[PDB]
């Protein structure tokens, strides 16, 4: 129950399960340990693998420091065991249905304050770095496993067209308050880091698919500008 | 402990017993017979007389002597205790080891079955008890390893038989101290003290409600018990030296015993008077297994120290010159290998069996070289003599009556010899390092791809076994099988670091050097062991064609240029100092 003590464990399976393919082994006073001869079986450490994914899915709900090391290791974790490369995309695109808006004109296309805990007003969900790690894990997916997925571009093309039809207020961000000081100005901080975020994340993605298309391109340039407009008004208020 | 890699140099169907047997189970529901032997194979037999050839199947995951089997669970499950102080489950029905049981600290010799409650004790030399339940071991798995231990004590000595009743309510153990203790499983107290023996126990029977006890003994008597009377109720002397083996009927009136004399005796216990010599056997007998298929028994199979087990029918006895002459049923068996010479070179074998045949062998490759039939051995290794020297690098064990090698670190890296000496076709060579390359050449760890050594390969059947030196195996398994998922595993836990060194990491051992003295005949030199004479010849030379005008010598004794330093210092030299060596103009 204790906490800093479950970031441990976190950080211990992350690693461990990165780094190796096979998990799993092959007492009182009057108990002993028995050499039992028996195979290794490939289902049972993939049920072994899987159930520890279920218990890092979990995790997701905690401070966000322990959601920051999860979507840092997903793709190590994903490109290490490729079976537990479904368990990756529902755990990763269950979390990001929790704050992409879907319906197709709202606008913003993410609840930027449902990722924002206040109790002192401080981060709870890195949006910006969800969206990095899915991102790259689908990028390898789509080209490793190949020879949701087909979901996943969706909402992110989804994402990319709404991001850049957005006026920049739907944000509720030219300058309300910017402070350090005011819970309202450290709110709008953290959120211009993580509409900034996506903005990167995004320019990422557009800029492998679809190839070297024009249409793409110009969308990385008002993605580009949309990041430019909101760091230059967070560098002259700082 | 230190880890020593032994390997079995071996067929990879070995069908026939390669030493004696010292434990027999009969299955009436299938008609097959279990031995343990001594060659730490079990083997299943169809005692069928259609069978002309009864082998089924060898169940072989022992280190060493198996001295007792018991089959339970309706034949479902066979329980072995081993000279390699470990217990083991195995599957009857297919013949694989389901688990291993390493209670004991010592050599494993009895096992105790009781078939109602399916309850099985092991005890050894290590003077311990252990009570076991059957459904507990074979309901084991991966995750469910561990098993609550209830284990018997009091005694003093070495346990050599154990007994248990038919309700499993009565356990008796015999030992050394020439005493019986009994227990009773179920509470695991001490029940009571028999004594009246003068020397080891090895037989112990029970009725089935464990109120009479039958022990036969090394001082050659049989002695009835009373439980409940706690006494000696009758004493039968019929065998001239120590009784090993010993068996009754269902109705507990009629006494089987066999032992050193070779003689088996059908005893009443109404009355010690009516005696049958049933057979006169070729060995000592280690263990009987009566047929009770009908009453009276009509059969009785004996296991002796010869590979050979015989079935003696039991027509007439109840209907010295013997019932029997020649055996009924006879299940054939091999030869044991009981002496061994390693030749000049470290590399080959010659080995003499039972059978007085002659073998050759090459250790390196792990095989046969040729058969020799029955040529005089000492004559041989005269006849194959050769004047040169490598240092050992490998020990001999014919335990099982096989030939099994043991490479351990302090010698293995210790011969170095060159490929031209060697049969490969010239860089130098270490033995014991290629062997280890061979041994493990399946590993992928040792995998960098080419496999192996390069030069030589052991065949894929050779069984390789880790253990501890003088102490318990860790690991056993099959050259072919280190690839697999689970082999591979247990590998890295069990390979040492210096088996590593030379297999993954690749290292090259130590070249030992013999330093040495060159003084003129009427400056102390250090040169590699493997050095020839003809490089010390033109040494010399170029310090006043080299071979033609020089020549060294060593205790006023010529010494041949093809010769190597390393074998002059152990043939020539007999001395304890440095080498000297002399050199003159031709």
């Amino acid at each position: 129950n204790q906490l800093d003590a479950r970031k441990s464990a976190v950080a211990g399976f992350l690693l461990l399960l990165k780094n190796f393919k096979v998990l799993g082994s092959l007492l009182s006073v009057s108990q002993v340990h028995v050499d039992v001869h028996s195979h290794y079986n490939s289902v049972a450490n993939e049920t072994f693998c899987l159930e520890i994914m279920d218990s890092l899915r979990r995790c997701l709900s905690q401070q966000a420091d322990v959601r920051l090391m999860l979507y840092e290791g997903f793709y190590d974790v994903l490109r290490r065991n490729s079976q537990l490369a479904n368990s990756v995309m529902q755990t990763l695109l269950s979390q990001l249905k929790q704050f992409y808006e879907p319906k197709p004109d709202l606008l913003p296309p993410l609840k930027l304050e449902a990722c924002i805990l206040t109790q002192k007003i401080s981060l709870q969900e890195p949006l910006d770095y969800l969206l990095c790690c899915i991102q790259h894990c689908l990028a390898w997916y789509k080209n490793t496993v190949i020879p949701f997925y087909e979901d996943l571009d969706d909402i992110l093309e989804s994402i990319t067209n709404r991001m850049i039809k957005s006026e920049l207020e739907d944000f509720e961000l030219k300058s309300a308050d910017f402070s350090q000081s005011t819970s309202i100005g450290i709110k709008n901080n953290i959120c211009a880091f993580l509409v900034m975020g996506v903005c990167e994340v995004l320019i990422e993605y557009n800029f492998s698919i679809s190839s070297f298309s024009k249409n793409r391109f110009e969308d990385i340039l008002s993605l580009f500008m949309c990041y430019k407009k909101l760091s230059d008004i967070l560098n002259e208020k700082a | 402990r230190k880890v020593q890699v032994s390997y079995v140099i071996r067929d990879e169907v070995e069908k026939y017993n390669r030493n004696g047997v010292n434990a027999l189970q009969l299955d009436p529901a299938l008609n097959r017979l279990f031995t343990a032997g001594r060659d730490s194979i079990i083997r299943i037999w169809s005692v069928n007389q259609h069978k002309q050839d009864p082998y089924i199947a060898s169940m072989e995951h022992h280190t060493d002597w198996v001295n007792d089997i018991v089959l339970c669970c309706n034949g479902k499950t066979l329980i072995s205790a081993s000279s390699d102080t470990t217990v083991k489950v195995w599957n009857a029905h297919k013949g694989f080891c389901m688990s291993t049981l390493r209670t004991h600290k010592d050599y494993v010799k009895a096992l105790a079955y009781a078939k109602d409650k399916e309850l099985v004790a092991s005890a050894g030399l290590d003077r311990q008890i252990f009570l076991w339940d059957v459904n507990t071991l074979t309901a084991l798995t991966a995750s469910n390893n561990t098993v609550t231990t209830s284990s018997l004590s009091g005694n003093k000595d070495s346990i050599y038989s154990l007994a248990m009743n038919q309700l499993g309510t009565i356990i008796v153990s015999g030992s050394t101290e020439k005493v019986l203790r009994v227990w009773d499983p179920r509470t695991c107290a001490k029940l009571m003290k028999l004594k009246g023996h003068t020397d080891n126990v090895k037989a112990l029977l029970l009725n089935r409600d464990g109120t009479q006890c039958l022990s036969g003994s090394s001082d050659g008597t049989i002695r009835l018990w009373s439980l409940g009377q706690q006494r000696c109720i009758a004493t039968y002397r019929v065998h001239d030296e120590g009784v090993w083996a010993l068996q009754v009927n269902d109705a507990f009136t009629h006494v089987y015993s066999g032992g050193r004399d070779r003689k088996i005796y059908c005893t009443d216990l109404r009355n010690p008077d009516i005696r049958v010599l049933i057979c006169e056997e070729k060995a000592p007998v280690l263990k009987m297994e009566l047929d009770r298929s009908a009453d009276p028994p009509p059969a009785i199979w004996v296991a002796t120290t010869k590979s050979t087990v015989n079935k003696w029918t039991l027509k007439g006895i109840h209907n010295i010159t013997p019932l029997c002459t020649q055996p009924d049923q006879v299940i054939k068996g091999g030869a044991s290998i009981i002496q061994c010479h390693i030749l000049n070179d470290k590399r080959h074998i010659l080995t003499k069996d039972t059978n007085n045949n002659v073998a050759y062998w090459d250790v390196l490759k792990a095989c046969k070289v040729e058969d020799l039939g029955k040529v005089d051995f000492e004559d041989e290794i005269k006849k194959r003599f050769k004047m040169v020297y490598v240092p050992n690098w490998f020990s001999v064990d014919l335990k099982t009556g096989m030939l099994t090698i043991t490479l351990d670190e302090s010698d293995c890296f210790a011969a170095w010899v060159s490929a031209k000496d060697a049969g490969f076709s010239d860089p130098k060579l270490n033995l014991g390092g290629l062997l280890l390359q061979a041994l493990l050449e399946y590993w992928p760890r040792t995998h960098v791809v080419q496999k192996g050594n390069g030069y030589f390969q052991v065949p894929p059947h050779t069984p390789v076994i880790f253990g501890e030196a003088g102490g318990r195996t860790l690991f056993r398994l099959l050259c072919r099988d280190s690839g697999g998922e689970t082999e591979s595993m247990l590998l890295n836990e069990t390979v040492p670091q210096w088996v590593i060194d030379i297999t993954v990491d690749k290292n090259m051992p130590k070249f030992n050097k013999i330093p040495f003295y060159l003084q003129p005949h009427a400056d102390r030199l250090s040169a590699s062991d493997m050095l020839q004479v003809r490089k010390v010849m033109e040494h010399v030379y170029e310090k006043i064609l080299a071979e033609e005008k020089i020549e060294l010598l060593c205790q006023d004794q010529v010494l041949d240029p093809n010769m190597d330093l390393r074998t002059v210092k152990h043939f020539i030299w007999k001395s304890g100092g440095d080498l000297t060596l002399h050199y003159r103009q031709k």
